């Protein structure tokens, strides 16, 4: 329908034939959907602070008689809100509620209760929330926690073979890790025997441990290895024939089955000599008595005569010893197959080599591994092997552990219990004994099916859950303290726990952190994150090689392009646009679903085990209306590679191209023509923009930075619509339409705009209206624009004009070069809001005083600071001005009669008090914004902070009063309206209060209904309305909660105007980013026929150099785009008539080979969409998809039609000399960038200053001082050089020596140009360290 | 260092004497010796956390997690004492800014904005109004500094011209990393830079951050203007040859000078020496034009201590007739007419160093820079979508290769062929293929264009852009511009293997999802590879740097009669380097002999140069014995005759000057010693017989 009321500003024109069916999700549903999942009210238990109570839940004391139910929890509202905490600047976080009831069992006396314990709630901890932009709130900062990604616990089938082992074979290992707890891994030796590892302990046998587990030898052999028979008797010594269990012999003799040889002595084993034998029906054989001696026994078979332990399971058969077997009475014997083609001895090396042959002496040896320090005690092996394997706490394994536990081990069961089992790791063994047996496949690290991501809501169950432990130890302690305890949940829980686990993980945490915001694009891929850092994930910091490779499961999930080229690379991931989490934490991404011939609609989210059966198409491909394939053979991949496929093996669709690459780089237009490496690059420093003054939407773009502006939180937008009233900077509020609403507290929404704040990144933000008044609003209509965004479309940088040139070399490789028009049109100037606070007080000789006295210092302070108060609002400081006054108390002293007089005569401070201050260092100056300040408890006698409580009370009586006047208002009118008929007079109602006196007596039933109505909901709105004033006044005059080491606590913005700057940086969104050498005035750029100076100069060798192909279709397509919007701005000149500029903006709608839906005109023709053509007369919102981007015969043919010559180069005259360059000249119009690299903020020059206490060397920077360093690798280069005396006095005398510094200084001053080598201070740090050490060292002559 | 409970020491100290006072008063207790023997072990461990912790007990601080430090941690901050002593100190005086590029001014400059002038300099100014006596007090003198008053700033500008600027990079690795330069105020909070040294320092100008320090009085200014400075040292002690890079805009712009064009305009003229002022600026005369018959001076350096003058006509064009106003003196004319590439514009400043002096290369160089950057914007070059030619060949090619593989899996399906084989033929097909359409890309990219003359068949070479930076050198390769048109080849970074699926799609084309998901495959491969190598190198060089550290160079001549023979490699059918190049340099044991005897051609050692090497190179000896370095010498140190004469200075070396800290960095100066490491018989053929 492409309506699009709130986008009827600017339309912006969609290219590509590709149809999107699959709207854009909401995108943020990781973190909102991962925080509602961990606040929720469910009977199943789902993963949260009720499985967590449910968990530790019932808490039980030992031999107490006493137990703990939960009774879960409930949720309140916090005490502040989003906005007002933040300015506040105090973690937001709810109380948490119902409290876990107790209960009391009689002793000696069973299921004897005296009474049910049901307690009321107790305060525990405090619970954060977050917004609803996805961030959260401690100590006034945005708070997201990254996304992480981690190993799925589950069966691993590990390879772990290469170079590394040098045994000249392949090593195979496979570790069941649990979700929490020991972890237990098997592990191959040369020696071809089954090892097990516990966390990282040393790999003991494996009869020693499955002898731990109460097995025997002959349950042993019995079950994990093979049995068929042995017949011995008769002196025939007969065996059963197996020709279908084995492949394979060697004989050395011939072998006789039923009266004719199956396989003679040295014949082939192939194929034609086994079906020969096997085919055919042949029974037991007689076999000779020789290849017993090879054979093993497998059970265990002792001599009926006597009770010897000879002829053990697991051991050699003599020849000597048949003749004491056979002789015994045993008639048949099992023996082990023990033949290796596709199996091997395994096992046998570990009953051999296990010394310990019991499940005792095994707990006892397993234990003495455990600990080295104490010997076993035996009496707590028992309970050490149950909690070391398995356990109901010790061992975790839940939903993902158990799934892919199972899945792993290919068994039917998809649940089971958390906890290990016998018969599990058995099976694991078993498996494990076939990956040696070669049969199987290996599973891969970098595969994503095996790792899976987690987020807010399972990291704070586990910090949580850990903290409740905590708890539960002290509380069972405390339950096992006392014999009955009534009323127990009291005093016995205690809130610092958990309060300290949870303030503690969000508080400080490597995936928590703060963002540093530029642009909403940078808050949106922040806020959308993987990370393979923290716990887990992380071997070392350096180098690394598989790790950080691209598994071809990052295809349709996580993007390969944005990634922190810094030096930790692969590592921090960002998902798909379309990208979606599975319940157990595995990423999906949407197929659309394909039967027979025709494409359905409906979409199937597949993992990446569920997709790697699937055959899916490749994203671009030919369509056809009747939904068949117009191509017979279409590209299609299945796993691991592509190929072209027939139309039948087609199972599903990549719906839209954008499935792999990121909301980061997918708003780079024309991404297929530029290099991944450069689109790498772009994408990297997409996030460093800094938005300036005014934002003008892209004319080149995408049309995914529509939904990313909307959806980033950023701007400013509306609930249930309707026509709007009134209309201000600081506040917008709307009236409702009747249409839908709740027939209950009446009342209209309001809304509050955020003016100039300062951020986290030290930048400025701000909304402004985008409708003038009177204009209806829907539901999703942006109301106010943010930083870096324009009519609730995202542009975060500035177009301007274009050419390609050298120009006097003054643009070389990267190097740009800036007009001064853009510089003086107060285009890329951006705001840079610091923040100043002094905060000490806290005296032990008296509290401190704020201002009223500046000691040793003139009036020139004095009158910027206020007499009670300090410096006025939007003030000029400059320099080492004092900002705010403060005074501070000194040790007394006895008077005399100096400081008498001083005291007489000075009066007042007695000028005996310190003159410390919240002065400002050098080099920094500005206009302040708001002194916020701070209030104590029970402080008073300040007249500070009195402007804001009076100007916070202003402006909540001010907007809240608006709701009074409606509702009061309103049902005024009602009045009005009911006294009709009962005796009404429009002259007597409209000049006379009371309303006839309440509506008069009239019919009876109007006097007492209507009158005592009217006095009802008219008293209960006005003193409910007074009721709600001071509750919220008394919020805004109880203030926060400061730290105890402070009586009062100042704080100050301040807001400074930096420009576009010759130093500066500029980037592209290609990867293009220079700094600018020099900025040249109009007159010397090159201008066109119609005389038009350029305004940027780039260099074009970095396109072949750099290989960056976009931005040429950039340049052209602009070029386009402005030709389009000058020929429209020249028709608004000529005031043509709408249907003359109807028609050519009709024509440049749908100019082309479809490529969309939309039509020009459809809307009431003569206004909307009209008006817009004034909106976008300074430029065409030209939009290119991803992958679907426009191309060169569009791009061609439109700036054809746009009377531009063909081959986009304009013929150029040089701007000083007026002469014509040779050739034609490339120019555009291209999409630019200002970065934070600004030389005012990056660069500080520093020459004398102060000094460490050690080594005597500076700080370093930010300090006003320091020689920022030069290294072993600058001293190698003067010693490469030859000079000495530099390194000389470098190293030695401006340095360490401090005598060197005071006389070089003086003869610098003086003149004299001498200095000496000296006695470096850092030599003798290292001499007296040396000293401290137990050797000596002294110095010789 | 504040809460602050002296932590790392006192934490340590309060524990060991806690142990020692209550070991003590135990011990007038008469404790058991169970108590005793506890406070021995908690004696013993706690002495043990004073001087060495973390190796076995790994006791914590307060605030737990990290170890506390303890001596051993004092006597090496992270490794080795480095940080603290034997290397960088922070020291003074440090800009601190971002680099930008001068076009103007000299070679050696500088651009220490104003901003960063007279923050350093405060000393110099001080003393400057003491002696001028502009000043009265030292508060006084540091009023006017700190009023911005109009005039310390010429005091100021007296102090800088004179007063030279060290610049330096933090990445340094090689001993030009760190110069010296004649600095002089720009209006701006930036530095200016001299663009031939920037690639000389490797610095960008992406933004990274530079290092600016000030040397002190009179060895430091004065051996940075005998030493340090730019132009005094040009050769590189490392590939032998002057490093210089006229590159980017001075290859472009003098490959665009130096050309030919058949017709065009101005065809022949009579006029010669001042044919550019007035036939260039004025009108009729295009910047390059064939076929003209302007005579030019020549001056004939091969008398003894006098150049010979000469005039002849020569034939030429006009852009080449302008540069050659840039040539001093004696230099022959058959240098400047060629393309003129990256390439051939060294070796003219090698013999013009090693000919009329270093003064006239730096001057001769410079004004190549000048000229270099001005005809470059005259030039006018750009690039666009119409630039660029896409061959017809090229679907035929895909085609045909599609065919061919088309029968291989066919063979596979049929059983006679097996999955190897076939899988590195197809990687032959499609190999031989992107070679097929790589060869017509270059047909079409010089024999396309046509210009009417004449006959009209002998046109002219192509002038687009991208042609002039592949055959100019300027930037970019003939492998980047096939990856541009032509095929651009496959790699896989997980399996290491050619894949099965090409990529037929060229820049220009849309690339194909699953192509692109390649292309950032191996590119993230190739950003880890040359991220990895940083570290690797800089490893190298701290080895290497810390073994030839010993190297003193101290006598003169040892006089040994050991040397080294040198004799070409002369590897597979061509000899990789020639003989000149590895003779030249260091000095000959005994002489070298003609095939007649009893005659020596120098006696005994010879420095050997572009005279004596040449003369050589005319004689059939294919082996000249060197004496060199490992070869006798002294017990510690070189002398100066084994090493040779190779260095910033091209005539001698003298005692004192280190060799070994100049090492290191020739085998370590590269930043990336390889990239993938490249991937890893019958008949013999001769070149010549």
């Amino acid at each position: 329908m492409v309506y699009s009321y709130t986008e009827k500003k600017r339309i912006r024109k969609d290219f590509g034939k590709r149809p999107q069916v699959l709207d854009v999700p909401y995108l943020l549903s990781i973190q909102l959907d991962s925080f509602q999942k961990f606040i929720e009210q469910d009977p199943e238990g789902q993963y949260g602070l009720e499985a967590a109570f449910r968990s530790v839940f019932p808490i039980q004391s030992y031999s107490g008689n006493s137990e703990l139910q939960y009774v879960s929890y409930r949720l309140g509202e916090p005490v502040f809100d989003v906005q007002e905490c933040q300015i506040r600047g105090v973690t937001y976080s709810a109380p948490l509620r119902v409290k876990l009831r107790l209960v009391i069992y009689e002793r000696e006396a069973p299921e004897g209760t005296v009474k049910d314990i049901k307690e009321q709630e107790v305060y525990m901890g405090e619970i954060p929330l977050m917004t609803d932009n996805g961030t959260f709130v401690i100590n006034g900062t945005e708070r997201v926690i990254v996304s992480q990604l981690h190993r799925s616990p589950g069966v691993f089938f590990d390879s772990d073979k290469g170079k590394t082992h040098s045994s000249g074979k392949v090593l195979y290992n496979a570790r069941i890790i649990p979700y929490r707890g020991s972890w237990l891994d098997f592990e191959f030796d040369p020696k071809d025997n089954l090892f097990v590892r516990i966390d990282r302990r040393r790999k003991l046998p494996a009869t020693i441990i499955l002898r731990a587990l109460n097995y025997t030898t002959e349950q042993i052999l019995d079950l994990f290895f093979e049995k068929v028979i042995f017949e011995i008797r008769d002196n025939k010594l007969q065996m059963e024939l197996v020709p279908e269990r084995l492949r394979g012999e060697t004989a050395s003799f011939d072998i006789e089955a039923n009266g004719k040889v199956y396989v003679e002595k040295g014949r082939r084993i192939t194929a034609r000599h086994i079906r020969q034998l096997e085919k055919d029906d042949v029974k037991l054989i007689e076999v000779p008595v020789e290849y017993i001696a090879g054979k093993v026994v497998a059970k265990d078979y002792i001599d009926e005569s006597t009770g010897e332990l000879i002829c053990a399971a697991n051991m050699e058969l003599s020849l000597d010893l048949l003749a004491k077997l056979s002789q015994s009475g045993h008639k048949r014997i099992e023996t082990l197959f023990t033949n290796d083609l596709d199996h091997g001895p395994y096992i046998s090396e570990t009953l051999r080599v296990d010394p310990t042959n019991d499940r005792l002496s095994a707990l006892v040896e397993i234990y003495r591994m455990m600990r080295p320090g104490e010997p076993p005690t035996r009496e707590a092996a028992e309970s050490l092997f149950e909690n070391l394997f398995f356990s109901e706490d010790r061992y975790d394994l839940s939903a993902v552990g158990r799934m892919k536990f199972n899945r792993s081990l290919l068994r039917e069961e998809i649940e089971g219990s958390g906890i290990l089992s016998k018969d599990d790791i058995i099976d694991v063994m078993k498996k494990l004994i076939d990956i040696r047996n070669g049969k199987g496949e290996v599973d891969d690290i970098d595969h994503l099916g095996n790792r899976r991501i987690r987020s807010v809501g399972e990291m704070a169950e586990n910090q949580f859950r850990v903290g409740l432990v905590r708890v539960e130890r002290a509380v069972k302690e405390r339950l096992s303290l006392g014999d009955l305890d009534t009323l127990m949940p009291q005093d016995m829980i205690n809130a610092k726990p958990i309060s300290a686990a949870v303030k503690e993980f969000f508080g400080s945490s490597q995936l928590s952190q703060f963002m540093d915001q530029n642009n909403p694009l940078s808050e949106i891929t922040h806020k959308r994150r993987i990370s393979a850092l923290g716990p887990g994930g992380l071997t070392r910091e350096r180098a690394g090689f598989e790790v950080r490779d691209v598994h071809p499961t990052h295809y349709g999930r996580v993007c390969p392009i944005e990634t922190p080229e810094g030096p930790n690379i692969g590592l921090i991931n960002s998902l798909s646009v379309y990208a979606q989490t599975n319940e157990y934490g595995f990423l999906e991404t949407p197929y659309r679903k394909v039967t027979d011939g025709v494409v359905t609609d409906e979409i199937h989210y597949l993992s990446a085990i569920e997709e790697g059966n699937y055959v899916i198409a490749q994203a671009n491909s030919n369509l056809d209306e009747e939904g068949h394939f117009v191509e017979d053979l279409v590209t299609c991949r299945s796993k691991g590679e592509s190929s072209l496929f027939s139309r039948d093996q087609v199972d599903y669709m990549d719906v839209s191209t954008q499935q792999v690459v990121s909301v980061g780089a997918s708003l780079i237009p024309f991404l297929e023509h530029d290099d991944a490496n450069r689109a790498l690059m772009g994408a990297n420093m997409q996030r460093q923009a800094v938005p300036t003054l005014r934002a003008d939407k892209p004319l080149v773009g995408t049309g995914m930075e529509r939904a990313v502006a909307v959806d980033s939180g950023v701007t400013a937008v509306a609930k249930r619509g309707g026509v709007v009233q009134y209309v201000d900077a600081s506040r917008i509020v709307i009236k409702v339409n009747e249409d839908e609403m709740y027939p209950g507290e009446a009342g209209i929404d309001i809304y509050n705009l955020t003016k100039y704040t300062r951020s986290n990144q030290n930048t400025c933000i701000n909304q402004m209206p985008c409708v003038s008044l009177g204009e209806p609003v829907e539901r999703g209509d942006v109301l106010a624009d943010g930083p870096s965004t324009d009519l609730g479309e995202l542009a975060l940088g500035q177009n301007m004009r274009v050419a390609f040139m050298p120009w006097n070399g003054y643009n070389f490789e990267d190097s740009i070069l800036v007009s001064e028009r853009v510089v003086q049109e107060d285009r890329f100037t951006t705001i840079h809001i610091q923040e100043l606070a002094c905060v000490s007080r806290d005296t032990k000789l008296g509290p401190e005083e704020i201002t009223a006295d500046i000691p040793n210092v003139g009036e020139a302070a004095l009158s910027k600071l206020d007499e009670s108060g300090i410096v006025y609002i939007g003030a000029e400081v400059t320099g080492g001005d004092i900002l705010v006054g403060k005074v501070t108390p000194k040790g007394e002293t006895q008077l005399t009669p100096e400081e008498k007089l001083l005291r007489a005569i000075f009066g007042e401070k007695a000028s005996d008090v310190k003159d410390s201050s919240l002065r400002v260092p050098n080099g920094v100056s500005g206009t302040v914004i708001d002194v916020q300040v701070f209030t104590r408890d029970g402080v008073e006698k300040d007249k500070r902070a009195l402007e804001i409580e009076e100007m916070q009370l202003k402006q909540a009586k001010k907007d809240l009063s608006e709701e009074l006047q409606i509702l009061e208002a309103g049902l005024f009118s009602r009045i009005r309206a009911v006294l009709v008929a009962g005796g009404v007079e429009a002259e007597k109602l409209d000049k006379l209060p009371r309303d006839r006196w309440l509506e008069l007596g009239l019919t009876d039933e109007e006097k007492q209904n209507q009158l005592e109505q009217l006095a009802e909901q008219y008293d209960e709105l006005k003193h409910e309305f007074e009721k709600k004033l001071e509750a919220k006044r008394r919020k805004i005059t109880q203030g926060d909660d400061l730290a105890p080491g402070v009586l009062k606590i100042v704080k100050v913005y301040l807001a400074v105007k930096r420009r576009i700057q010759p130093g500066d940086k500029m980037a592209g969104r290609h990867g293009n980013k220079g700094v600018i050498s020099k900025i040249n005035p109009i007159e010397d750029m090159p201008y066109d026929e119609n005389g038009t100076p350029v305004d940027i100069v780039l260099n074009p060798l970095g396109v072949p150099s750099r290989m960056n192909i976009g931005q040429i279709l950039e340049t052209h397509l602009g070029m386009a785009a402005k030709g389009i919007g000058d020929k429209i701005n020249a028709m608004l000149k000529q005031q043509q008539e709408v249907a003359k500029l109807r028609e050519f903006i009709q024509r440049a709608y749908d100019l082309g080979a479809d490529v969309r839906q939309k039509v020009d005109l459809s809307t009431f023709s003569d206004e909307e969409v009209m008006r817009l053509a004034e909106n976008l007369r300074k430029g065409m919102p030209i939009a290119t998809p991803v992958f679907d981007g426009a191309k060169e015969a569009e791009i061609k043919e439109l700036l054809k039609l746009g009377d531009l010559p063909t081959s986009g180069q304009i013929r150029l005259y040089d701007g000083r000399t007026g002469e014509q360059f040779e050739r034609p000249v490339t120019v555009g119009y291209m999409y630019m960038l200002k970065l934070n690299h600004l030389v005012d903020d990056k660069m500080h020059a520093r020459s004398t200053g102060s000094y460490s206490l050690v080594t005597q060397q500076p700080l370093g920077g930010k300090a006003q001082f320091g020689g920022q360093r030069f290294g072993e690798m600058e001293v190698w280069a003067l010693e490469a050089y030859g000079a000495a005396y530099t390194l000389q006095e470098m190293l030695t005398v401006k340095s360490d020596d401090v005598n060197g510094r005071t006389k070089m200084y003086k003869n610098i001053v003086d003149g004299n140009h001498q200095m000496e080598p000296g006695m470096p201070e850092s030599f003798n740090v290292l001499l007296k360290e040396i000293r401290s050490l137990g050797i000596n060292i002294e110095l010789e002559d | 260092v504040p809460r602050f409970a002296t932590s790392d020491l006192n934490d340590l100290y309060r524990r060991v004497i806690n142990r020692n006072n209550r070991l003590k008063r135990l011990l007038d207790l008469a404790a058991p010796d169970i108590i005793v023997r506890n406070e021995k072990r908690m004696l013993q461990e706690a002495v043990d956390a004073l001087l060495d912790n973390g190796r076995r007990g790994r006791a914590i601080t307060g605030s737990n997690k990290r170890p506390l430090k303890s001596l051993a941690d004092m006597i090496k901050g992270k490794q080795g004492r480095f940080r603290q002593n034997l290397l960088g100190k922070r020291v003074d005086y440090s800009g601190r800014s971002v680099i930008t590029v001068g076009p103007y001014l000299r070679l050696h400059q500088c651009g220490l904005p104003k901003k960063m002038a007279l923050e350093l300099f405060k000393p110099f100014i001080y003393g400057k109004l003491e002696l001028r006596g502009l000043a009265t007090t030292i508060k006084a003198a540091k009023k006017m500094v700190e009023r911005e008053e109009a005039v310390v700033w010429d005091i100021l500008d007296e102090v800088i011209r004179e007063h030279p600027v060290l610049l330096n990079r933090a990445p340094t690795l090689h001993r030009l990393g760190i110069q010296a330069f004649e600095p002089v105020l720009i209006e701006g909070k930036a530095i200016q830079l001299h663009p031939l040294v920037c690639a000389a320092y490797n610095a960008d100008f992406d933004g990274d951050q530079m290092a600016v320090h000030v040397p002190l009085t009179l060895e430091a200014q004065l051996e940075a203007r005998a030493l340090m400075m730019s132009t005094n040292n040009i050769l590189s002690p490392a590939n032998g040859e002057p490093i210089i890079v006229p590159s980017q805009d001075v290859v472009l712009g003098l490959y665009y000078m130096t050309r030919d064009c058949v017709n065009a305009k101005g065809e022949g003229m009579v006029l010669t020496g001042p044919k550019e002022a007035e036939r260039l600026y004025r009108s009729g005369l295009a910047s390059l034009h064939a076929r003209v018959k302007v005579r030019i001076t020549e001056y004939e350096k091969d008398a003894n201590g006098e150049l010979v003058a000469k005039t002849s006509l020569k034939d030429t064009t006009v852009g080449r007739a302008i540069l050659w106003m840039i040539v001093p003196k004696g230099l022959p004319y058959s240098i400047v007419n060629q393309a003129l590439g990256k390439k051939a514009i060294s070796k003219m400043l090698n013999t013009c160093y090693r000919i009329l002096g270093l003064k006239p290369t730096v001057i001769f160089a410079d004004q190549i820079m000048y000229t270099g950057f001005a005809y470059a914007a005259r030039s006018g070059a750009s690039v666009g979508i119409d630039d660029m030619v896409i061959p017809e060949k090229k679907h035929e090619i895909i085609s045909e290769a599609e065919a061919e593989v088309a029968e291989i899996q066919e063979q596979f399906q049929s059983g006679l062929v097996t999955a190897g084989e076939r899988y590195n033929k197809v990687i032959d097909i499609w190999a031989a293929a992107n070679d097929r359409v790589s060869k017509a890309m270059m047909d079409n990219l010089q024999t396309e264009t046509v210009i009417n003359r004449d006959g009209q068949e002998e046109k002219q070479v192509s002038f687009n852009s991208i042609y002039m930076m592949a055959d100019s050198g300027a930037r970019g390769s003939a492998a980047q511009i096939r990856q541009l048109a032509g095929m651009r080849g496959l790699m896989a970074k997980p399996d290491g293997s050619i894949i099965e699926t090409p990529i037929t799609a060229n820049f220009r084309e849309g690339l194909n999802v699953l192509q692109y998901f390649i292309s950032t495959h191996g590119a993230r491969k190739g950003l880890a590879d040359t991220a990895l190598k940083t570290a690797n190198s800089g490893y190298l060089t701290r080895r290497l740097v810390d073994v030839a550290q010993d190297l003193v160079v101290t006598e003169d001549d040892c006089g040994t009669h050991e040397g080294i023979m040198m004799t070409p490699v002369i590897e597979g059918g061509d000899v990789k380097e020639p003989l000149r190049d590895r003779v030249l340099g260091r000095v000959t044991a005994e002489d070298v002999l003609k095939p007649g005897t009893a005659d020596i051609l120098v006696p005994r050692n010879t420095l050997l140069h572009e005279q004596w090497c040449d003369l050589l190179e005319e004689n059939s000896v294919d082996a000249v014995k060197v004496r060199s370095v490992v070869s006798c010498d002294t017990d510690f140190g070189v002398c100066a005759h084994c090493y040779g004469r190779d260095l910033a200075r091209g005539h001698i070396i003298n005692k004192g000057e280190a060799i070994g800290v100049i090492a290191a960095q020739s085998i370590g100066e590269p930043g990336t010693q390889l990239t993938m490491r490249t991937f890893h018989e019958s008949s013999i053929q001769v070149k010549n017989k």
